């Protein structure tokens, strides 16, 4: 508990990385036509969050 | 003093292994 913070037609995209104790989240939300694979085309993700976590990460799991 | 002790950039690790300072 050494840190705490607060703030298929749609595709939600994210990027997560941990560098020098900072955890960076980027994202994009976009409409799509075909859901079976990621849509061929281009649109860059933009930063949301940049947490000073200081924690080691080697595994992750999604929450449904 | 038993209140103070020691064992990547800005990493922290509270896992355990520790020596208190005298
Ligand atoms: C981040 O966590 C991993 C474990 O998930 C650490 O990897 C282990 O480190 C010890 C160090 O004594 C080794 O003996 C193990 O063999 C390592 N395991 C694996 C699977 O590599 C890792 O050292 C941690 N990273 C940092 C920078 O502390």
């Amino acid at each position: 508990c050494t840190f705490e913070y607060v703030s298929f037609k749609n595709l939600r995209e994210f990027v997560f990385k941990n560098i020098d104790g900072y955890f960076k989240i980027y994202s994009k939300h976009t409409p799509i036509n075909l859901v079976r694979d990621l849509p061929q085309g281009f649109s860059a993700l933009e930063p949301l969050v940049d947490l000073p976590i200081g924690i080691n990460i080697t595994r992750f799991q999604t929450l449904l | 003093n038993y209140n103070y002790l020691y064992r990547k950039p800005f990493e922290r690790d509270i896992s355990t292994p520790l020596q208190s300072y005298g």
